Order: structure tokens, then C-alpha cells, then sequence
């Protein structure tokens, strides 16, 4: 627990680790 | 810090680092990664290897080329 | 002679591609075809309006590399009656007819055509090497083999998946996905010379590089 | 010169760790050391590590471009060191 | 250095071909890159066994042209790592993986690319024009563009006639007839030879011909 | 004459001569060669230009470069 | 030197006007010269006529082409002509 | 009537004026 410790992610929604350019 | 991007690029980073431990064959790290920070195990994966890697290969190259 | 010979030259050398060329390889192609400072742009039309992409010289190894990784095995280019244009210090060769051609592999052997506008400028020296690359792409079409057409012949579910375009504008998802990351790294380059030569902190380093910009 | 894909993969590696640990993920960090059998010698930098730092101003000068400046939130100085 | 790029210059003007070339184009064409006793040859498997094909100069210019009457609107080659060979009289130039590359034109523009070893010979002086050409196909495929698969896309009688090859062996009929043609007339230039010197009825030509023959 | 190819010879000849006065444009005199050599009219043409044309392209390169 | 298109076209032309008139077509030799608005000036051989003589050995060599010589009657002279 | 007049073909099937050398 150091500061910089990373956010909850409180979306639930299922996360896609896609490239932040391509299309939708 | 107050910047208000700051907070959705950490959840990004950390999204990435995960895939990226997960593409690289760190299997467990991946796992205990996700419990160390209290998040739940529902991420879907891009095609290997993921953005980390790609980013880093661009970042990479430029700085190593960036002059003094 | 001089100018058509140098894509002959750079033809040839795309054929000793493998799946084992790497950033050496790529540099050391790049450096036997453009200069240092050289800048490549490419052109399209995909959708809302016209998206341009420019690129210097670091970078270009690893677009011509993300055609590869997109799924081509094979990249050639096609000038049809390009017009050469001697200077005292530079040569230029505009092809409206240009075609940018890439083989992909396994499975269902793809053939990507990629037309439109290219236009060059090489250095006049010995190692007539290309300053400017810009290639506006008007169209683009992809063929398929046609034992592969007969393989999935009557298979309705594969047959209308024949019918979607692998690349966007000729353009596969690796090499848009790159030119697009490169508008934002790309100028971050400045950003990371501060970091090497003053120690501060890279958001440091852009607050003081919002500061040359303001101040002219 | 230029690097190959092993020195920067291997540069990739060490970041990564580093980020493990600066977030608190001391765990993951050196399990990541062990899958990986990292050997040689690490000494690392002040919170929040090269890799953290980079990113997070890489992504802000992403959410500050013009074309996505509204619909995501960004800081002012990133949208004017594109202007 | 020097063949490679004769190939080129023979795929640059190929380039310049239109409907309108001709008997004297054609022939323009081939004293360009062929010496006066040039000899082409072509090689497949079709059918039965393997058939081979041998022309002489003045035959040759029928044989390019004979590729665009069956369709072809474009022809290149693509010579992939070829092999050279420098004596004191010619320069060889062996390609393995030879590509020869046709597009067809309206209606379902189709693509035909035939592999086979390319064998060349060129003289060594200033045009260096080809002595010998040989060409070994191997296999043959064909290219169909993606929109005019969508275009009979549920239309079954349509599709099946889309599963059906254009060319044998990369060969579309125009160019196997002529060959084949061949065979019987270009002997026949010896009679013809006759007739223009003594004046003698074409049958006793070819019968002052066994002369010859049976003689040696 | 006494050759035995000849009649078939003259039958293709003559049937190569129609096509060609058809592929030509001599409608007319296409129909009436049928008629002034007794045929019956039934024939189906290849593509234009049929064979005699093609034939005698080649025939006729050779012809003019033999030599004496 | 090599003939153009249209020098063949014609040379074709007049051998054909031939070959009808030795052939017994004299009706269909002039209808075509008509039909093909013929005017210079023709004068022709003995019969059979060039095209007639020269295709007839042509396709006796046809024939007598070691993969016809069986089915396809045909001169010996011809068959030795290639060998 | 003249000597080389035509054969009258009574092979009355339909005649086809294909090239000599096309396979079937």
C-alpha cells in the first residue's frame, strides 16, 4: 500500500485489454 | 497528483501490465498481481503481446534516438 | 535510371525478409534507403473525412515492419510511368499510378493492391537515398486464390467471412494502430531529451516544454 | 546505436518490476523475477519508477489530443504542448 | 547490377502496352530485349507427361503478344533471388522462384501468377539483349478480387463458374494454340525459304526437303 | 492429288474460308460459297477471327523472313 | 522488313479472292471482292492458288505430326519430313 | 467446277470451326 497503489476499477463491466487506437 | 487523466491512466497501466505479464509467460505474477490490488478476475485478453510491449517498442526506440 | 533502379534496389531487398528480421534488420534496411532526417506520410480515406500520417526517421523501420506483423510475407512496389524530376540538389519521382503489393500467408493466402499516388525525393549523391516519402492512397483491392474460394465453397458461415476486406484501406490493423501511436509518442521525443540531459521529471519535462511553445 | 528486441525487452522487464513494486504489488514483483529467473543485479529509482511516470504523462498528452479532448478528461498543459 | 535490371527495364516497357500495339510494336519490343537468334522456351505438365515448346526470334514477338490477346492487360515478372553468371561471352541469369504475373481485365479482372524456374541468357556488350529463354512452370494460381466475389455472391451457377481456372498451366488458350501452332509452321520456314528462291510448288519444296534429311 | 490427307485438307480449308468471309464481314459471300460448293448450312463458328486469320498471321511472319 | 497488320490483312485478302475463283466460287469471289470494296488491281497464279497449295501441306504435316500419325491419314513424305 | 473444287462433307453432323489444336 504505497501511494501509487492502482484504482479499484468500481466499472465491474467486463474489461477488454484492447489498443487504445483501433476502432469500435 | 490533481492532473484528472491521472486516475484512468493508472487503471490503463495497470490493465496493460497485467496482460503484458500474462503474454510474457509470468502466469502466477499475473494472478497475484490482480489480489494484490483488489481486483476482480474478469479481464479479456488482446492478441499477444499486448499493448505494453507494442508501446514500449515505439517509446523505446525513440528514446534511445532522443539526443542530448 | 537512376531514381526507378533505387525501388528495383529496394524491392529486391524486401525479398530477404524472414520472420527473424528484427530492429537491426529493419534499421540497416532503412539506412540503405533514406536519410537520416527523412520523413514518410501516408494518405487515406477510411471514414468521417481524409487522416494523414508523417513520420521521421526512427520511426520509419517499424512502419514498413508493421506490414509484416499485419499478416504480409511479401511487399513489393509497382511505378507505372512515374515522372522523374532532376535539381541541383535532390531528385524527385511522382507516380500517380503507384501499387503497393503484399502476399500474406497461411491461412487463405491473401493478395492486398494498394493504389494511389507516390511521391519521392531522393538525395542526388551516391547513395541516392529518399528524403520524402508520401503515398496517397485512393483505393485498394484484395484477391484470393482461387483454390481457396473452392475450399470453402459450399460453406455458407466461411464463404461470407471471404467477403469481408482483411485491411481498411489496404492499411491492416498493426500499421494504422502504429501510425496513430506515433502522433502521440512521436513528439514526446523532445520530452525525453530533456529527461536525458537535465534530471526532471517527465511531466516536468513537459510543463518546461509548454514553455519554449507559449514563449514563441 | 539503436536497440535490438532483447535489450528492449529486457529494459521492458526491469520497468516492469520496478512498477510492481513502487504500486505495491511486492508479491508480483518477485514472483515476476522468479517466472521470468531474472540473475543480474537491480537497484531502482524514487517512487512512482520510469515506467509509471512516462505512461501516465504519455496517456494524459493522449486524452489532451484534439480529437479526444472532449469525452475524456486531461490536463491543460498537455492539451496546449500540442498548440 | 546489369541482368536484374534488364528484367526491369522489360517490365518497364511492357508497361507502355495498349490495345493499338501491333505487328511492328510487338517486333519493336522484341529486337529491344532479344538477339536476332534469340530462342524461348516453355515447359509444363498440363496433361499425360511434361510438354515443352521452343520458338525462334522471329516467332517470339506472337509469343508476348499471344499473352494479352488471351486476356492479360498487364505482364511482369518478379525474379526472386536469382542466380548470375558472368563468362567471356554472355552473362546467365537462373531464377528458381521466377514469378510471371498477368491481370485480366473487365469483366471479373482476374489475377494469374505462374511460378516455374526462369533460365536466361544474355549477350555481354552493350545491349545486353537475351539469347536463351526458358521458363519451367511448376504451378499456377489465380486471383479473385474480393468485391466480385460479393458481387456473385448468392448466386449459385455464378459462383461455380468462379471455381473454374481461366488459364491450363498459366497459359490461357491463345498462348497453348499458338505454341502448339508453331510446332507445325516454324520447320515449314525452310520450304517457304525454297519456294521464295527456286519456283517450285510447295509440296515438292517439302519433297526437295526430304532431300536433305535422309541425305545427312 | 494422291496424298490422303487431301480431302480432309480441302474440307477444313474450305470450312476455315467461310469463317473467315463470315468473321470478315462478307455476309453475303459467305453464304454463297455455301451454296456454290454444295453444303449444307450448319456450321458453328469459333471465336473472331477464326483459325485461317490466326493461322495465317504466323504463316505469313515466317513468309516474309525466310530468306534466300 | 516485318509486316504489318494490315499488310497481312490484305495479302490474306487477295490469297482468299484466289483460292475462291480456283476453287470453283467465282460468284463468292466477286461478292467478296465487293464486300471488301477491293479496287487496286489483281492478276493471280495457276491454280490452285498460293493459299491453297501452302495450306494443304500444311496440314498434311499437321497430320503426319507424331502424335497424329495414328487416327489421321496422311503423306509419307510429310511423317519423314520430321524425322 | 474447276479441279480443286471442295469435298461435300457427308458427314452432315454439325460442323464446328474450332482451332486444330484446342484440346476436347
Amino acid at each position: 500500500y504505497t501511494e501509487f497503489a492502482p484504482p479499484p476499477t468500481p466499472m465491474v463491466d467486463h474489461l477488454v485489454a484492447s489498443n487504445p487506437f483501433e476502432d469500435d | 497528483s490533481a492532473v484528472p487523466s491521472d486516475s484512468q491512466a493508472r487503471e490503463k497501466l495497470a490493465l496493460y501490465v497485467y496482460e503484458y505479464l500474462l503474454h510474457v509467460g509470468a502466469q502466477k505474477s499475473a494472478q497475484t498481481f490482480l489480489s494484490e490490488i483488489r481486483w476482480e478476475k474478469n479481464i479479456t485478453l488482446g492478441e499477444p503481446p499486448g499493448f505494453l510491449h507494442s508501446w514500449w517498442c515505439v517509446f523505446w526506440d525513440l528514446y534511445c534516438a532522443a539526443p542530448e | 535510371n537512376q531514381t526507378d533502379y533505387r525501388i528495383f534496389e529496394l524491392n529486391k531487398r524486401l525479398q530477404n525478409w524472414t520472420e527473424e528480421c528484427d530492429n537491426l534488420w529493419w534499421d540497416a534496411f532503412t539506412t540503405e534507403f533514406f536519410e537520416d532526417d527523412a520523413m514518410l506520410t501516408i494518405t487515406f480515406c477510411l471514414e468521417d473525412g481524409p487522416k494523414r500520417y508523417t513520420i521521421g526517421r526512427t520511426l520509419i523501420p517499424r512502419y514498413f515492419r508493421s506490414i509484416f506483423e499485419g499478416g504480409a510475407t511479401e511487399l513489393y512496389y509497382v511505378l507505372k510511368h512515374p515522372k522523374e524530376a532532376f535539381h541541383s540538389n535532390f531528385v524527385s519521382l511522382d507516380c500517380d499510378q503507384g501499387s503497393m503489393v503484399t502476399q500474406h500467408g497461411k491461412p487463405m493466402f491473401t493478395q492486398v493492391c494498394v493504389e494511389g499516388r507516390l511521391y519521392l525525393e531522393f538525395m542526388f549523391d551516391d547513395m541516392m537515398r529518399i528524403k520524402t516519402w508520401h503515398f496517397s492512397i485512393r483505393q485498394h483491392r484484395e484477391l484470393i486464390p482461387r483454390s481457396i474460394l473452392a475450399m470453402h465453397a459450399q460453406d455458407p458461415q466461411m464463404l461470407d467471412q471471404l467477403s469481408k476486406n482483411i485491411t481498411r484501406c489496404g492499411l491492416s490493423n498493426s500499421t494504422l494502430n502504429y501510425l496513430r501511436l506515433c502522433v502521440i509518442l512521436e513528439p514526446m521525443q523532445e520530452l525525453m531529451s530533456r529527461h536525458k540531459t537535465y534530471s526532471l521529471s517527465p511531466r516536468d519535462c513537459l510543463k518546461t516544454c509548454l514553455f519554449q511553445k507559449w514563449q514563441r
